[PDB]
């Protein structure tokens, strides 16, 4: 447990990396696409962070609409994630000053 | 531990959905589903979960 | 209380939580409350005893499954280590209740192991909302003809 | 923290003669968004902060402190050792062989 | 960060060491080092932090 916590997610690093990806693509990008292009090692918390940024900038999320994704762990275990439907936009996220 | 949920929803009733409208800071209609095998509500400080 | 301890069955006995050794069976802690304790340890004491009492109350006599099964835990594990929250969840599972945890994004890796959905809540200005999420395991095979 | 910072400043002095302020259960209810502001205000008032956490928000401590005291239980005796963040990182890397 | 850390050690006393002996569960002598810039004490629940 000590080293699991010591290996915890660095939120700000993900903030910056997602910003760089949004700058590179410069188009609406779904959560599953962000998962595929930025495979997280803390999948659930990273998805929570992503929806957090989406809502902070005012980018609404269509809860009733469903998209899917696939991920894996260091021990070979694989999980299928059911997610909402939304699209990030670089301009709105950049306009927001992050903490 | 997780797979023991098979008895839940068969021997007893369990919460599966919630609905809000003009409650607290939740203006207008809102909805949230709850899964059979347990769930967690997550957000920042003062988000509204309590 | 003077008359209660004569006419009320509930006051004819005095309760006390106890810790038993699994192997020998010798009691180590005749905990009558939670005075002292580390906190987190206090939390597990409280959670264990309260879930036990809830199962008692919600169950008709002679029923192994309470007809109502859900329990809510605000600020769950807010001051308990992963090792303690794990056993708290284990006790909740043994009693058979379906647990709704709430946390301010803390111990995320722990809920990851013992839940299958999440409800994100976020605030902006004078308004707030929620959104739904879920996940599962593809148990069919980690990797065909590999090590598993 | 503001009240303590004022209280510990000797008359006619802008900095507290005593600087160490403890925080048990430092951030048991605060997300990073709030804990960052807590840290900023705590450092602004001139105090040097000692924090305690039972393995929660480990990343945040790494970002505003330079050494950690790792205390572990064993039966009825508890041991304490003091290390730096980088020595602990090297120790984790050694466990990275697993 | 060290630019703000110049205040510590210069103007005010700062904690740097604690020594125990047979205090609680700490049988025998012990000691912990506190860095002038800030320290974080960590461990499993109920081990000796408090
Ligand atoms: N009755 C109230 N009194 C004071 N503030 C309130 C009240 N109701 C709502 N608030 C505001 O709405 C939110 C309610 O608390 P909440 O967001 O649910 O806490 P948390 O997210 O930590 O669980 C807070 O942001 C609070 O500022
Ligand atoms: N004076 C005491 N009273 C009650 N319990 C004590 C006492 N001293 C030690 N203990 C035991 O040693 C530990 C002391 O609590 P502690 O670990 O320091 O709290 P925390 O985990 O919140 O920092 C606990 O595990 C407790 O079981
Ligand atoms: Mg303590």
């Amino acid at each position: 447990d000590f080293w699991d916590a010591f290996n915890g997610l660095d939120r700000e690093v993900l903030i910056q990396q997602t910003l760089q990806l949004l700058a590179k693509e410069n188009r609406p990008v779904g959560l599953a696409e962000l998962a595929e292009l930025l495979p997280p090692a803390h999948d659930l918390e990273t998805f929570a962070v992503w929806i957090g940024m989406a809502r902070e900038a005012g980018i609404e999320v269509i809860d009733s609409q469903r998209e899917f994704a696939e991920l894996s762990d260091g021990e070979g275990r694989r999980w299928r994630f059911n997610l909402p439907t939304t699209g990030l936009e670089s301009q709105a996220l950049m306009d927001i000053d992050w903490e | 531990m997780n797979q023991v949920s098979g008895l839940a929803g068969k021997e007893s009733f369990i919460l599966t959905r919630i609905e809000l409208f003009n409650w607290g800071g939740f203006h207008g209609l809102h909805q949230a589903a709850i899964h059979q095998d347990g769930t967690a509500v997550i957000g920042p400080t003062g988000s509204g979960k309590t | 209380l003077g008359a209660k301890a004569l006419l009320d069955p509930r006051f004819r006995l005095e309760f006390a939580v106890s810790v038993m050794d699994r192997q020998s069976g010798n009691v180590i802690e005749s905990r009558t409350g939670s005075q002292g304790g580390s906190g987190g340890e206090k939390e597990i004491i409280a959670s264990y005893v309260l879930t036990a009492s809830l199962s008692y109350a919600l169950c008709p006599a002679g029923s192994r499954y309470p007809l109502f099964g859900t329990i809510i835990l605000d600020e769950a594990f807010s001051r308990s280590s992963h090792a303690v929250a794990g056993r708290i969840i284990a006790a909740l599972r043994e009693f058979g209740l379906h647990a709704v945890f709430i946390t301010p994004n803390k111990e995320m890796r722990l809920l990851r192991d013992h839940t299958r959905s999440a409800i994100v809540v976020h605030r902006r200005g004078q308004n707030s909302n929620m959104a739904s999420l879920s996940w599962e395991e593809l148990e069919r095979h980690y990797q065909r003809r590999g090590n598993a």
